[PDB]
């Protein structure tokens, strides 16, 4: 009388988020013929769990 | 419960850290970053005698 059990379990996760923020300027004809401002911002987050 | 012996140890474990952080209350990122930490415990043995 022989027997056996197998019980595999496989649970995987992922949370791959992102951001991208940009600003701008460019007030330039009068009292200052030119000055320009722009910022950039990018953020990532990738978290896997198995 | 008369005090057998007091003693201290200093070990470090890189703990668990899965925390979410908001950028400007609009979006949030989860910055998982496990941090070092020297924990310490003072082992106080108390020999039990009748």
């Amino acid at each position: 009388v022989q027997e056996d059990h197998v019980r595999s379990s496989f649970l995987l996760d992922n949370q791959n988020s992102q951001n991208t923020v940009t600003a701008s300027a460019g007030i330039a004809f009068l009292n200052i013929v030119n000055f320009k401002v722009e910022t950039d911002y990018i953020s990532q987050t990738s978290l896997t769990k198995d | 419960p008369v005090h057998l012996l007091s003693q201290t140890h200093e070990e470090g474990y890189s703990r668990l850290e899965c925390k979410k952080k908001c950028t400007l209350k609009i979006f949030c990122k989860t910055v998982c970053e496990d941090v070092f930490r020297v924990a310490k415990a003072e082992f106080r043995a108390y020999w039990c005698v009748a």
